[PDB]
RNA sequence: CGAAGGGACGGGCGAUGGCCUCCGUUGCCCUCGGCCGAUCGAAAGGGAGUCGGGUUCAGAUCCCCGAAUCCGGAGUGGCGG
RNA sequence: CGGCGUCCGGUGAGCUCUCGCUGGCCCUUGAAAAUCCGGGGGAGAGGGUGUAAAUCUCGCGCCGGGCCGUACCCAUAUCCG
RNA sequence: AAUCCGACUGUUUAAUUAAAACAAAGCAUCGCGAAGGCCCGCGGCGGGUGUUGACGCGAUGUGAUUUCUGCCCAGUGCUCU
């Protein structure tokens, strides 16, 4: 898996057309974004609470956003 | 002799000892006069030959080893090529 | 204190039988099937006792997904010569050709006085 | 009576040369227009170890004077060969040790080693791990030289044959002793299966003709005929001479 | 003399092979394990790598020589016979 | 109840001339005082050589 | 004496253009308190101009007969001395000690010192200067 | 004691194929060319690339879940740099 | 289905494996080939001022990977006597 | 503490004999310069030694070290002109 550092490059991978459902986290303060393309996981690691709100509405495609337990 | 005449510049004269240090010493060439051992790789013959015709050094081909001409300098230790800085009170130059 | 079995059917101590021990997420310990260690290549002179720098040493056929930058250095003679002796090279080409000017020069005086 | 052993080398099998750990064979360069009328310059690029050979052999690369490549041959070397050493190779090519040219025309009483026999087989004589040989004198018409091989012998051989000047590196071998058998078991383990030699008088008499009796004697003159079968020439083969 | 008093090199041969052969073998085992010193670079790294041949250890000039020592004394023998001829054909 | 028995090993006991199997090569080999002497005392000399203890001519 | 002069052809010893002919355009041999060893500035190509051969014709001779240069300081033991002299110009103004800090003008110091290469390549004069050394 | 290659780059001639513009196909000619010989021969020699968990009455680096990796292909090059 | 935990350190000529350095021995010098890679060269290519040929493939994307063995014993009861 | 034998490490009659027997380093001979010496093969411009060249190959006898190896070529062999 590949781990991305800095938001915009998460938006930019997860709106590719070989993208498919994002699995979500919460890590008690690692709130992590994974999302799944044809080769890589890419895992966006949030230290911050309120930083984790914005980036839900954020997901153009409709995609799945299920909440992973 | 040569070795006899050599050892005047020990203790009087300066010197530079070492193929590296004399490489860099005779592109300012304020030295005169540079003496090779018979042993040293034939790269290195050359190498100094070409150098000293740019400065207009002129070059001395010693008979013995590199470890006889260490001890020819009073060292115990080999070295394969030196250069003369000035002669103190020796003719080796001409 | 638990004992640890083969993964393959090759039971025997080769050189391609190679295992190191690692711990697995379950709590157990296995055998995992090590690769050979590939070595870096070696200069073209055959007077240096190293091997080459800024090159990766891997298996020869593991060669063919590695980058170009990683299976060369940026030089002349570059990823198959030490630099100690291609710079030796350029200096000992130069004072031939040198040298051959020099001797078709007296051999040229030699047409003309005789 | 069965086969007696010796007679059974020749069948071969297991007297075969061991010949897996050997670099090559050690032969000269091949007649060409560079060679027979100028001379070729190589360089001795390392020196290696023949496995059941007492001499070490020099690598020494030529370049084909014809098309591009570069040409490996497999020179004995001479005592004083070192890597980086120009070899030259031919007629014109002058006087030192290592340094092959042709027998008709250096001075005699040179020393010379890898001998040519018949001009054009890449050196046959003299090349084993020391020896060497001497010229005695040349001969001008029919173009013929007298040279003393090791073994004593002096053959008059052709002037058009060469070998290269100097002795076999690696004099001296039997100088030192074996001191054990595991040093000649390992000797001969890189040559042939030939070390463990039984004598004939302790064998059965159905192995050897030698053999049998409640004494180990001969009881027959060890003396054999040239003219003699096999299984019968064993011993001292037509010994003109048997004592000191 | 130090710690052993004749036998030295042949000391881990023992009561064995008779003195003799022992004794023989005493002057070559010396000369086969010396550092001998270099006629290239100077530095006394020559070693014996296998059969008749000669290394050193800082320039690494491989020089094919004599079964236990350096130079046979034929060879240098023969060295200087031959170079005689070589400007006797020249002059 | 071995850890009961290595508590009086520390202090030496149980290891009288009666209890002793090996060699002193065995136990605690000859090289091992040797190899350990060599590094305190070489790194004792090299930490007083930057301090200004001790010059160069003296530790050699 | 000191025989490093400002029309002086030098070889290139180490470095990514090695083997490649230069001419130096300044000598230092001082050190400048952060480059304290001695040094010179040069000025040579890298890519070498192929054959000619008089038969390609007049547009294929113009493709071959360009030539590719570079400027870097280099180390007094990291080059090599001729006794051959090239006296180009490479005028002061453009090639300095300040260049190396500055990618823009790096590529103008470049750009300027090609065409001047360029010219002296033609008419044949300084002829050794321009094929790559056979090693 | 052997006329032991059927391969390849570039160019010329002619043709078909798909939007004969372009690319592709095959036949002939010019050109280049060796490598030591068919072939077989190791489940311990060399040999690119898979691991964790779970699952069966009996198979699991093989089945499922989840993470990768190697090789080959791509004409119109599928996209960016 | 939930609650928690899966923590902090130090040691030892410790046993085994692996990597690396160095030394010693050889009248013992300790394998070949498939395959892959780098370099020397510049036969050739492309484009004319906004674009191409190139991309020992820089990142991402698509397809496929065909045939055989895989159960159990491996030994005071699955082997040979 | 002695005597004999074999110097020794090693090997030997699987299934009655592990030795003083064999082998062994050392010593002394013989033949051979390649259309050759020894030998295999029904056969061949065949093959092994030989990917070898007298410091080598092949056939012998004795059996570490030290010391010595005396006389006899009438006989039987071998060899020479
Ligand atoms: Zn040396």
């Amino acid at each position: 898996p590949r781990k991305i550092e800095e938001i915009k490059d998460f938006l930019l991978t997860a709106r590719r057309k070989d993208a498919k459902s994002v699995k979500i986290k919460k890590n008690k303060d690692n709130v992590k974004f994974k999302v799944r393309c044809s080769r890589y996981l890419y895992t966006l690691v949030i230290t911050d609470k309120e930083k984790a709100e914005k980036l839900k509405q954020s997901l153009p495609p409709g995609l799945a956003v299920k909440e992973l337990k | 002799s040569i070795n006899s005449r050599l050892q005047l510049v020990m203790k009087s004269g300066k010197y530079v000892l070492g193929y590296k240090q004399t490489l860099k010493m005779i592109r300012q060439g304020k030295a005169k006069l540079v003496i090779l051992a018979n042993n040293c790789p034939a790269l290195r013959k050359s190498e100094i030959e070409y150098y000293a015709m740019l400065a207009k050094t002129g070059v001395h081909h010693y008979s013995g080893n590199n470890i006889e001409l260490g001890t020819a300098c009073g060292k115990y230790y080999r070295v394969c090529t030196l250069a003369i800085i000035d002669p103190g009170d020796s003719d080796i130059i001409r | 204190v638990q004992r640890l079995t083969y993964r393959r059917r090759l039971s025997y101590n080769t050189a391609s039988n190679k295992t190191r021990l690692s711990r697995t997420p379950g709590n157990r310990i296995v055998y995992l099937y090590t690769k050979k260690v590939g070595k870096a290549p070696k200069s073209a002179c055959g007077v240096c006792p190293g091997r080459l720098r800024g090159v990766r040493a891997v298996r020869p056929k593991v060669l063919m997904r590695l980058s170009k930058t990683k299976k060369h250095v940026s030089r002349a003679y570059g990823g198959s010569m030490c630099a100690k002796c291609v710079r030796d090279r350029i200096k000992r080409a130069f004072l031939i050709e040198e040298q051959k000017i020099v001797v078709k020069v007296l051999k040229a005086q030699a047409q003309s006085q005789k | 009576g069965r086969v007696i052993r010796g007679q059974r080398k020749g069948a071969g099998s297991v007297f075969r040369a061991h010949v897996k750990h050997r670099k090559g064979a050690a032969r000269l360069r091949a007649v060409d227009f560079a060679e027979r009328h100028g001379y070729i310059k190589g360089i001795v690029k390392d020196i290696i170890h023949d496995p059941g050979r007492g001499a070490p052999l020099a690598k020494v690369v030529f370049r084909d004077p014809y098309r591009f490549k570069k040409r490996t041959e497999l020179f004995i070397a001479a005592e004083g060969i070192h890597t980086g050493q120009f070899v030259y190779c031919g007629k014109k090519a002058q006087l030192n040790i290592g340094n092959v040219l042709p027998v008709g025309t250096m001075p005699e009483g040179t020393i010379v080693c890898c001998l040519e026999e018949k001009p054009g087989d890449r050196g046959k004589l003299a090349r084993a791990s020391g020896n060497y040989a001497t010229v005695i004198s040349h001969n001008p018409e029919t173009k013929k030289t007298r040279v003393k091989l090791p073994s004593g012998s002096k053959k008059v051989i052709s002037s058009a044959n060469r070998a290269v000047v100097g002795v076999v590196a690696g004099g001296g071998r039997i100088d030192k002793p074996i001191l054990k058998a595991g040093r000649a078991y390992h000797k001969y383990k890189a040559k042939r299966n030939c070390w463990p030699r039984v004598r004939g008088v302790a064998m059965n008499p159905v192995e050897h003709p030698f053999g049998g009796g409640n004494h180990q004697h001969i009881g027959k003159p060890s003396t054999i005929r040239r003219d003699a079968p096999a299984g019968r020439k064993v011993g001292l083969i037509a010994a003109r001479r048997t004592g000191r | 003399a130090k710690r052993t008093k004749k036998v030295g090199i042949v000391g881990k041969y023992g009561t064995r092979y008779g003195a003799s052969l022992r004794k023989m073998v005493k002057k070559i085992e010396i000369s086969q394990h010396a550092k001998y010193t270099c006629s290239f670079c100077g530095k006394t790294k020559m070693k014996r790598r296998a059969v008749g041949i000669w290394h050193c250890g800082s320039c690494m000039k491989t020089v094919a020589g004599g079964a236990w020592t350096y130079n046979t004394t034929s060879a240098v023998t023969v060295k200087s016979a031959i170079r005689r001829l070589k400007e006797l054909k020249d002059q | 109840r071995c850890r009961k028995n290595t508590l009086a090993r520390r202090k030496g006991r149980h290891m009288g001339i009666g209890k002793r199997k090996g060699t002193a090569n065995a136990r605690m080999p000859e090289k091992v005082t040797w190899m350990r002497r060599m590094r305190i005392l070489r790194r004792l000399l090299r930490r007083y050589r930057e301090s200004k203890k001790i010059d160069r001519h003296m530790y050699h | 004496g000191k025989f490093m002069k400002p029309g002086k052809v030098v070889l290139v010893l180490a470095g990514r253009y090695s083997g490649r002919k230069a001419v130096i355009v300044k000598n230092i041999d001082d050190g400048t308190s952060d480059r304290p060893y001695s040094h010179a500035l040069v000025a040579g190509i890298d890519r070498y101009p192929r054959k000619v051969t008089a038969a390609m014709g007049k547009k294929k001779i113009a493709k071959r007969s360009k030539i590719k240069s570079f400027v870097k300081v280099y180390n007094y033991n990291h080059l090599m001395p001729t006794r051959y002299s090239v006296d180009i110009p490479l005028d002061k103004t453009v090639v300095n000690k300040d260049v190396f800090r500055d990618p823009a003008l790096k590529r103008k110091a470049r750009r300027e010192a090609k065409v001047k290469f360029e010219e002296r390549y033609k008419t044949g004069k300084n002829k050794w200067f321009f094929q790559k050394l056979r090693f």
